[PDB]
């Protein structure tokens, strides 16, 4: 999973 | 004060529904033992049922026949369990000393009380900041709440940010994986009001869901957030955490855009993801006129299904969390969806729906669900 | 048969219902991986889905168009999850090597298989001992199972005893606190031939609720010798299952049923059931609810001052002198919900002896003072009380 | 609780 911030 | 303590009569279902709501979130065995209880107070205006935990308040007003004024504090969970299970007939409640005599039909209860002098005084509601139809408040909270974090071991994600500027209200929540923002307009008293607070998601979600009767919901800011209307009233303590500045995250343009039928896509994701390892990821290969959803490994099995889709831009292969993706699609409450894309490593912007080859601008909408993809 | 392995086509609803059927009797939650799977074999005009647990085996046969023979072993829960979520269209299954290709509409699945070499040969069903309507079998087992013991340390109480004499079948179970007996008539293949077996309650209860539909459910015990050893087949409506019986000897239960009652009480079951678990809200630990029987009234009471006290009076048609008796509220409503009648008849003796709950019709029955004999019924729920404060 | 047997 990737992050917005 | 008077020899006769609180004595009243009211319907049971009216009594039961009000007690069930106030009693629902009360603590079972709190360090301060009175919070476990529920406080009943009759006056000329009827009977008021109150609940508190030093953090969240619940107060319900019901019409009742008050034979004598007074207040009494009785165990919260039990009394909602009693009136839910009583026969459908009138309920007579008479406080006798430290006990309460409750009679409905052929059923009779005498229940112990707690000192009414030991109950905290509930917070007063701030002045009304504005009000909106209960149907809209219900829908607005349901859309953004799904993106808030569900784990208090990192609280800053567990809230819903409420930004009020004039008539426009903006609600936002994010778990760092997904951001949901909805803009709505409400009737504010007065113009030029500007405030921004961040409220625990779960409680603010419960107040919205419990409020579909709906009448008109009033929000009061002054810290604590009051939610009043339809005979019910509640204050919630805000959260100290800093909410991310979230509008830098929303893309103004997309390299590719796709619009699909949501009901058809939701069913496709759920079935393809059955073989997805850990429900981790579903792959979507966007080409023109088609998307191929795929998941799974030789581990369990692999699945693939093709859907029809209006596509603009160059073909893109991107993978999302199936649970996070279906959460977003369910939030649009529209027949179709619009996907703003850039790269397989950047955010995808979902939008409710009822150019040339160049970069496509993001069309304005009241709701947006922005989701981050998975590796590949 | 040859090069092309098992490949078939059938409709989704039929495929899914059969796999959902076998997989529910396949909890099989952990390893070994041989036990996690479900085995499919096509032949003739139809498809067979097979599974095994500990003590119970499920096999569901459905019609399918078999374009090529074969067998394949695929994961049980996953293929039941797939076949339920597919669109409503035909399902094509084609075994390719070590994997199975599944095609329904625009959805396609390729799932790994396991060696069919490893799947156990599951027990033969004995010869059919008889059959009864599934809606009667469903209710008969539902009434008797509620009184069966849930324990482990005492295998004797955890089963349901089946006594077969001719066309009459008698079912019984007890946890030593309560006894449930149902007597019914069925279509027997050996009338008259006698037998008595004891079958695990939980499996026989779940198999009965599963079965409701429906066709006539067939029980397979023996030819007999004679009963038989060692299994109970339950077949009918396209499904078939074996459960290994229990060796324990069921108590001789007809000595426990009273021949007489010193006092009897008849009430409305719906009104009493709601009264019990309203009063029991304040009953400490769900321990006991007290009943003071006088004529034309019974007073239910429970609770302690520390939490609360409850009282409710109901109308009773009472015969005999007043009796005050207390029961376990859960055991008490368990019996009342089991009678499946508009009214109930309580056979009483003393506050320390058994109370016999008997079903009574809407309005039939007639009894001045003296001892009242126990009237015959097809069902009996006998409950023994709790010692009074 | 009392027992049948
Ligand atoms: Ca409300
Ligand atoms: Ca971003």
């Amino acid at each position: 999973q990737a992050d917005l911030f | 004060v008077g020899l006769t303590d609180l004595t009243f009569r009211l319907l049971r279902e009216s009594f039961a529904d009000a007690v069930s709501w106030v009693a629902k979130n009360l603590p079972a065995r709190p360090a301060v033992p009175v919070l476990s209880g529920v406080l009943l107070t009759g006056s000329d205006n009827g009977l008021t049922i109150s609940g508190f935990d030093y953090e969240v308040s619940a107060e319900a007003q019901v019409g009742a026949e008050i034979v004598s004024p007074g207040s009494v504090l009785v165990s919260g969970r039990l009394l909602s369990d009693i009136t839910r299970a009583l026969p459908n007939k009138p309920v007579d409640v008479h406080v006798e000393g430290n006990r309460v005599a409750l009679t409905c039909g052929n059923a009779r209860f005498s229940l112990p009380t707690m000192p009414v002098e030991d109950y905290p005084t509930l917070p007063t509601l701030p002045e009304e900041t504005g009000l909106l139809p209960a149907e809209l408040f219900a829908e607005a909270i349901s859309q953004v709440a799904i993106a808030a974090g569900r784990d208090d071991t990192l609280p800053m994600l567990t809230g819903i940010r409420v930004e009020i500027l004039g008539e426009t209200v903006v609600l936002a929540a994010t778990d760092r994986f997904r951001l949901a923002v909805r803009e709505l307009k409400w009737s504010a008293s007065s113009p030029d009001i500007e405030a921004a607070v961040l409220v625990p998601a779960k409680t603010l979600a419960e107040a919205a869901k419990a409020g579909i009767g709906g009448s008109d919901v009033r929000l009061s800011l002054g810290g604590l957030l009051g939610i009043s209307g339809n005979g019910k009233r509640s204050t919630t303590r805000l959260l100290d955490a800093e909410f991310p500045k979230f509008r830098q995250l929303l893309p103004t343009e997309h390299t590719a855009v796709a619009t699909m039928d949501v009901a058809e896509l939701i069913e496709a994701i759920k079935l393809v993801a059955l073989v997805a390892d850990r429900g981790a990821q579903v792959r979507m290969e966007f080409a023109d006129g088609s998307v191929r959803l795929s998941a799974g490994a030789d581990d369990v099995g692999r699945a693939e299904e093709d859907l029809v889709v209006d596509y603009a831009g160059e073909p893109l292969t991107i993978a999302f969390n199936p649970t996070y993706l279906t959460d977003g699609l369910s939030s649009l409450r529209s027949e179709r969806v619009s996907f703003g894309f850039t790269t397989a490593g950047k955010s995808a912007l979902l939008r409710p729906v009822s150019n040339g080859n160049g970069p496509f601008p993001a069309v304005s909408t009241d709701y947006v669900y922005l989701l981050m993809p998975v590796r590949l």
